């Protein structure tokens, strides 16, 4: 139950919606903003902590047009595992390449 | 059209009570063609304006030449022929004062039309009949080229 | 009708008062309340819709009285 | 001043901004003043004692 989707209006409008996000801190959702906020499609991207005890993040996403708002936030993440098996896969061979001019 | 005035303007003084701020400077300015005195303020670290540059300055109701008012957001992705592309510098922002001036007792004509963009301040002052066109609470494109 | 047509704070602070204490004894509620389990915030829903079944008796100093209904009051 | 006149007439219709008035606004204007002097009187009841008690007191 991490993700509850509440949308802005009882209308249910798609284009905003804001994620409650559980178990999440400013290190998913700083990194997550970034990513969503360099698509074209996304107004308006935030995220803001309810309190500083409960451990929840809610994430608004207003799209520009008809957009879900499911797809962008979807791409977002898509996009930050990308970004991190890239930079897992540059360390390591960095660092053996590293360790072979020692030895 | 949506043009509301347009002028060649030249710069007299750049800050009158020294430098409040880092970003705006408080440009004073006359006009060649018509006698209109402008009190502007612009991001000068975006664009940098000197003491004797003379610049053209047109407002506009509309940013699209073709005369439609549609508004409901402005998009900056969004990427079609516009007025800003043969300009330099554009704001936005809501005229909100229109007031008379002080200066005279009797038989006056000049007027002062107040627009703020978002707290960078404009006073466009001159003749009623250069000023048609402006009302209370519109909202209007500055655009601002310098000339060489 | 001499005193003031406009419901006084006084006034509105008992009525819900009461009103309140009604309806948490089992009174009938007019409002068919939707999830409400308090009954301040069902008193206070019955006003808004000017449906409570109470008469606001004003005793003037001499001795003399008004009755006002909860309804005819404007609320502000 | 400006030589503006009553029926509208004038060409640069600007001038008519300066001291604006409409009907529509005296309406509001003077609906909005009944109101809130009604709503600004000493309420019935009012402990007024003791609001005057402590507002030379603290």
């Amino acid at each position: 139950k991490t993700a509850l989707e509440m949308v802005q209006a009882a209308g249910t409008d798609r284009h905003c919606v804001t994620f409650v996000l559980h178990e999440e801190d400013h290190t998913l959702g700083n990194s997550l903003r970034y990513m969503i906020m360099k698509n074209p499609e996304v107004e308006f991207c935030g995220y803001t902590t309810t309190h500083p005890s409960e451990s929840k993040i809610n994430l608004r996403i207003q799209t520009r047009g008809t957009l879900p708002a499911v797809e962008p936030f979807q791409r977002g993440l898509n996009e930050l595992m990308n970004v991190c098996q890239h930079v897992l896969d540059k360390f390591e061979a960095s660092i053996k390449d590293y360790k072979d001019q020692k030895a | 059209a949506g043009i509301l005035f347009e002028d060649i303007f030249d710069v007299k003084d750049i800050d009158p009570e020294g430098k409040k701020f880092d970003r705006v400077s408080r440009l004073h300015c006359e006009s060649e063609s018509f006698k209109m005195d402008l009190i502007l303020d612009v991001n000068i670290q975006i664009y940098p304006v000197d003491l004797g540059d003379k610049f053209r300055l047109v407002i506009a109701s509309t940013l699209y030449e073709d005369g439609t008012l549609d508004d409901g957001e402005y998009n900056p992705t969004d990427d079609r022929p516009s007025r800003a592309d043969q300009f330099e510098y554009v704001m936005y922002g809501k005229v909100y004062r229109i007031e008379g001036d002080e200066t005279s007792t009797e038989a006056a004509t000049r007027l002062s039309a107040y627009v703020s963009y978002g707290g960078l301040l404009m006073r466009l002052q001159g003749d009623a009949n250069n000023l048609h066109g402006f009302e209370v609470d519109s909202r209007v494109y500055l655009l601002m080229k310098k000339l060489a | 009708r001499i005193t003031t047509p406009y419901m006084t704070k006084y006034e509105r602070a008992r009525v819900l008062g009461t009103r309140a204490l009604q309806i948490a004894m089992c009174a009938p509620v007019m409002v068919e309340l939707e999830g409400e389990t308090d009954p301040l915030l069902i008193a206070m829903k019955e006003l808004k819709a000017r449906k409570i079944p109470i008469i606001i008796r004003r005793y003037l100093p001499d001795g003399s009285y008004e009755d006002w209904g909860v309804d005819e009051l404007i609320i502000t | 001043k400006y030589g503006i006149n009553d029926n509208g007439t004038t060409e640069p219709r600007v001038l008519y901004q300066l001291d604006r008035i409409t009907p529509t606004q005296v309406e509001k204007f003077l609906e909005t003043c009944r109101d809130k002097y009604m709503r600004a009187q000493m309420e019935p009841g009012s402990a007024v004692g003791a609001l005057c008690a402590q507002s030379i007191g603290e």
